[PDB]
């Protein structure tokens, strides 16, 4: 299995699009929490069967397909919120339903931080040109490599070594120098450093709300919260 | 509800 | 100022070991807060001086310098730790005579989860075998990148063609550098998330009186 | 005290 094979079946791993069915109108601060706890309650779905979609996922335990799942879920979702931003500069796209600026984030404490670490890093994804294909290894590599830590073990980093293997040619078909080539692995790289730090505080804030029962907590997004 | 989905199609 | 010459720079800012002794009689809850705090109290004085000699810090404007260790500092301790731990398996070196067992982590209410963390991660560091010199430059990107903005972009980019420059000079092929780069920037995320679970947990140490949490400490868990 | 060790030292 080639990299440009596994590539091209995370790319048959990619979820459906997903919206909150919302009939457009101003964010309030009820309505703004209730559409981000419901819209990460949908894609946490279609996440799980994205990453039984990975090569060789399935083959991992029960225990750490549960325990890589619990650990990077958030980064996964803002990672696809990252990717289907890029193109809109001040804009945070969450669903083609649920398109919010700096400003709506602002009537809700503790949250306009949050999107301002999401914005920042959107924007970082979007000078170095972030392209599809990398974006895919890139977010498989958050659920392979999120929770820390011997038959099920040795697939993990072989699984992860494979998602590895498969950026580096990704950004070696770019045709680029081979020093621009490190370079460009470095700067992508780094920033999974970024997603992890904005998951950590919407986790934080996410659990304050569900703690004042704030927000619909729905049953899998609950359980991905407590976990 | 996450192993009953990682568990079925 | 070539990648060698950075990295050569880098060796010599190196701080130097801070010296703590263990106490005498076998560690209780507070014995244990207070000898981590006196040590992360200590390096932090010895951190801020290494990074006013990481090349072009000194050129940033002083808010930024404040907010990269700010958002840094724990990482870099934490990753200091992990070097001297190296060549120790199952132990943590946060100091020469304050060598902490993995058990010792039991006198205090969840360090132990903060000490698996560092001990998994140090055990993928020591699994690559991570060499003096790439570690030099990867201290150096957690300050550089816990992220004048333009002026931080070339000095990460600086250390990020050092470390490029160090793993080429050991002459596995191409595509093992490659490899390398990627194996070794990986872990940046898991000390990030060590740092985030140990910030939390110091302030909460701190909530509960546990341990008087000095001056320059506060400052910097407070952020 | 941080902004004291970075300029004053
Ligand atoms: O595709 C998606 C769906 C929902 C999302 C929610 C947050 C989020 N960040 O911070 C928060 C704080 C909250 O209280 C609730 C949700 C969040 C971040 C990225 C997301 C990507
Ligand atoms: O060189 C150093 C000095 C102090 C350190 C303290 C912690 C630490 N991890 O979790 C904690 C929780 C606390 O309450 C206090 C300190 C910690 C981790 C790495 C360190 C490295």
């Amino acid at each position: 299995l080639s990299p440009e094979q596994l590539v091209l079946t995370l790319l048959e791993a990619e979820p459906p699009h997903v919206l909150i069915s919302r009939p457009s109108a101003p964010f309030t601060e009820a309505s703004m929490m209730m559409s981000l706890t419901k819209l990460a309650d949908k894609e946490l779905v279609h996440m799980i069967s994205w990453a039984k979609k990975i090569p060789g996922f399935v083959e991992l335990s029960l225990f750490d397909q549960v325990r890589l799942l619990e650990s990077c879920w958030m980064e996964v979702l803002m990672m696809g919120l990252m990717w289907r931003s890029i193109d809109h500069p001040g804009k945070l796209i969450f669903a083609p339903d649920l398109v919010l600026d700096r400003d709506e984030g602002k009537c809700v404490e503790g949250i306009l931080e949050i999107f301002d670490m999401l914005l920042a890093t959107t924007s970082r994804f979007r000078e170095l040109k972030l392209q599809h294909k990398e974006y895919l290894c890139v977010k498989a590599m958050i659920l392979l490599n999120s929770s820390m830590y011997a038959d099920s073990s040795r697939k993990l980093a072989h699984l992860l070594n494979a998602v590895t293997d498969a950026l580096v040619w990704v950004i070696a078909k770019s045709g680029i120098s081979s020093q621009q080539q490190s370079m460009r692995l470095a700067n992508l790289l780094m920033l999974l450093s970024h997603v992890r730090h904005a998951s950590n505080k919407g986790m934080e804030h996410l659990l304050n709300m569900k703690c004042k029962n704030v927000v619909p907590v729905y049953d899998l997004l609950l359980e991905m919260l407590n976990a | 509800k996450l192993v009953q989905l990682l568990t079925t199609t």
